[PDB]
């Protein structure tokens, strides 16, 4: 858990070689501890100092949770960790090297980067995801999948294989 | 903005090949469907078959097989036509076709029907050589007159009166195919006889195969 | 281009021998698309093993391939006397594709000397003006040899080609029947025809002495 | 299963062109890559190129490009080759192959491995026209003996002894593409010398093309 989050991005090319270094699984089972008692207590006391304290925290860490599996679900990328995308990298300018990100520069330093334009990248990937994409498969059943491949007009086969 | 840039014309022998090109200036050409329709003067668009340079997917017109030669380069942005075994009715403007794009844009969904052209390409197929326009004038209660150019080939004639001033009562025409194949042209500008005697009306007739440059003024 | 080059050379092995060969190429093929073909001469080449890991319904299990990348490997435990024939594979990766160099495998017998003869030129050809000396070495082992013709005392390549027949299973030997091609007014000058084998078996070259006249 | 009957060996002038079939029988004939390739009759094997029937996706030769032709009639359901320029380094054996498919049928999804097969002809050019040759007792405890089927055309014959009768200890040997226009070939048995004149030898001869099929005599 987290047991290179100060190597470079090259050397943490190793936490996403493992299962991001652990960080999704210490997300979720790290409520094992108030998980295994919340209930184990048989006791009266009257009232309740953590039956306020313990619950906001807990649904603080669900709410929290689940806001990331929502925003995969909405690039497409639901279930998978690392997926690619349409989007280009676009006119965002902090355009660099190749070899000097994944070999030399640690994921806080990349956080560090590209601080600015996140919620822009955020707002930008899903109009590749859905808007057309989501309308293109639109189109794509709303022709004979065996029936069109005679007209020589083939290439809207095409277009929707390469653009 | 898919923009196509063609090649010149060309006068040839029947049997011969010419190599007409299609040069897309613009536009995402290698995953679009270009195609090569001619159309003879007057007539339908003669569809020769198109071609896709993606994977070299060669959509051919049933009736012209064996005669096309089809291909494509992305290197060059050029499709290449290879209309080889011409024939004297494949006179003709060869066109460029390629399909247009949903939009909103020259990148988006195809929509199938041809959209961008090219400047236009034209063979003359005839074993008749090359000749230099000769006018001849006509002599002028209004008589009109011009100047019957003859014995040139290929097309075309390019006529021109008092260097392109008087551009009322010039009709022109285009040149019949006449009876050994060649061509003629008269156009006749319509004056009264008010001024039948001493104003400039000369005939100037620009012939590019020939380069000659006739220069003739009218007289009575 | 990616020039497929297996290479074991003849998989001179006995019947039941793990049958290893070489199997790499020049390059490495994209998405390790490769495919296993056994090949009889004159029958159909037959698919072994698809993508090089899976193989099809029907084809037997004795064939495996492996390997990845550059080179690929295939091995085979049990030797059969119908699978004894030459192997190659063929890249599906990269849009041009060459097969694979000739890797021949076979029954292994040991070593050994033939029974030779040279046939005379008959002279039902002899009377149109052809003749023909036909050297013959029958049942030796094993098929790679060198023959060298003594016509008039001197050494012959270009007319005495060679004809050798594959590994008769029934004898698990070969045979090799050269021919050099002469006419019948030569045939009246020359007195040797004596083609000077040798081999493993045949460490001596020696003749089956006849002359123009049987 | 999927069978491609493929059409017949063929004989033509060399410096012309060829065009051979492959019809399939179940299956599919488009939606899959019909290919071909080639053999040396004595070398390992060689690919060429292909055709997809359904999009005339043509992968053609790094070598062969503009001499080879494929096509894909679906409307008569076969598949032709055009090759051009027949000569003596055109001479192989030409199997056309068609893709297979994952489970037992031909509707699934392919494989990308050339699966069902079909039964390939040589494709070798022809020099001269037919010839019958002649047959011979070729002289030598055990006695050698051949049967010279010698400078004859077309390929091939076989030769089996006293109506193969005699059926074990045989040796026969391919037919060559010499050097003299047309084509020999050599047989031998292992007898013994002293059943000469018991059992007389008496190999037949099976050359289709210039119909010979003589009895002939070993006794020498
Ligand atoms: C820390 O960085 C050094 C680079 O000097 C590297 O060798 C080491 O493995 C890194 N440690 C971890 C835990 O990644
Ligand atoms: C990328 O960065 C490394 C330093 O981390 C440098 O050695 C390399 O030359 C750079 N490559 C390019 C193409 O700038
Ligand atoms: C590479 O990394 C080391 C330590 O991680 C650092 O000292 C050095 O400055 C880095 N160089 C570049 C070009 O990033
Ligand atoms: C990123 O955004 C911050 C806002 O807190 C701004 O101060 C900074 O200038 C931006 N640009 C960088 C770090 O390049």
């Amino acid at each position: 858990f987290l047991g290179a989050a100060g190597s470079t991005m090259g050397a943490a090319s190793m936490t996403l070689t493992v299962q991001a270094r652990n960080l999704l699984s210490g997300i979720v089972q790290q409520q094992s501890n108030l998980l295994r008692a919340p209930e184990a207590q048989q006791h009266l006391l009257k009232l309740t100092v953590w039956g306020i304290k313990q619950l906001q925290a807990r649904v603080l860490a669900v709410e929290r949770y689940l806001r990331d599996q929502q925003l995969l679900g909405i690039w497409g990328c639901s279930g998978k960790l690392i997926c690619c995308t349409n989007v280009p990298w676009n006119s965002s300018w902090s355009n660099r090297n190749l070899s000097e990100i994944w070999d030399n520069m640690t994921w806080l330093q990349w956080d560090k980067e590209i601080s600015n334009y996140t919620q822009i990248i955020y707002g930008l990937l899903e109009e590749s995801q859905n808007q057309q994409e989501k309308n293109e498969q639109d189109l794509l059943a709303l022709d004979k999948w065996a029936s069109l491949w005679n007209w020589f007009d083939i290439s809207n086969w095409l277009w929707y294989i390469k653009l | 903005q898919v923009q196509l840039v063609q090649s010149g014309a060309e006068v040839k022998r029947p049997g011969s090949s010419v190599t007409v090109s299609c040069k897309a200036s613009g536009g995402s050409f290698s995953t679009y469907a270009l195609s090569w329709v001619r159309q003879a003067p007057g007539r339908g668009l003669e569809w020769m078959g198109g071609v896709i340079p993606l994977l070299t997917i060669t959509n051919y017109a049933p009736r012209f097989q064996g005669r096309i030669t089809i291909t494509a380069d992305r290197s060059t942005s050029t499709a290449y036509l290879e209309l080889n075994s011409l024939r004297p009715e494949d006179t003709a403007v060869y066109y460029c076709a390629r399909e247009g794009t949903t939009g909103w844009g020259w990148l988006g969904k195809p929509i199938g029907a041809f959209a961008h052209w090219g400047q236009g390409t034209l063979v003359t197929v005839s074993s008749a050589s090359t000749k230099g326009p000769s006018v001849f004038p006509l002599a002028p209660g209004t008589a009109a007159l011009g100047c019957l150019v003859k014995d040139y080939f290929p097309e075309p004639v390019t006529v021109s009166w008092n260097s392109g001033a008087l551009t009322s009562g010039v009709h022109t025409f285009p040149a019949v195919l006449q009876s050994s194949g060649l061509y003629s042209l008269s156009s006749v500008v319509t004056v009264p006889s008010s001024s039948l005697g001493t104003q400039t009306y000369i005939c100037n007739v620009n012939h590019k195969p020939s380069n000659t440059k006739v220069d003739k003024k009218v007289e009575p | 281009e990616i020039v497929l080059t297996q290479s074991p050379g003849t998989q001179s092995l006995s019947p039941g021998e793990r049958a290893t060969l070489s199997c790499r190429a020049s390059q490495s093929v994209g998405n390790n698309k490769l495919a296993w073909y056994q090949q009889r001469p004159g029958q159909a080449p037959r698919l072994l093993i698809y993508g090089a890991s899976s193989r099809p319904s029907g084809v037997a299990d004795r064939f495996s391939g492996s390997g990845s990348g550059t080179d690929f490997t295939l091995t085979i435990s049990r030797l059969e006397p119908e699978d004894f024939a030459v192997y190659y594979c063929q890249q599906y990766g990269q849009s041009l594709s060459t097969f694979g160099q000739g890797t021949k495998v076979e029954v292994k017998r040991t070593v050994a000397a033939p029974s030779v003869f040279i046939f005379p030129p008959s002279d039902e050809q002899l009377k149109s003006g052809t003749a023909s000396v036909v050297c013959l070495l029958n049942n030796f082992y094993p098929r790679e040899a060198k023959v060298q013709w003594k016509v008039d005392n001197a050494l012959q390549s270009g007319n005495s080609q060679e004809s050798v027949t594959e590994q008769d299973s029934k004898d698990s030997t070969y045979s090799l029947s050269s021919t050099l091609t002469l006419s019948k007014a030569d045939y009246e000058k020359h007195k040797v025809y004596a083609c000077e084998v040798t081999h493993q078996g045949l460490s001596s070259p020696v003749t089956k002495s006849f002359n123009r006249g049987e």
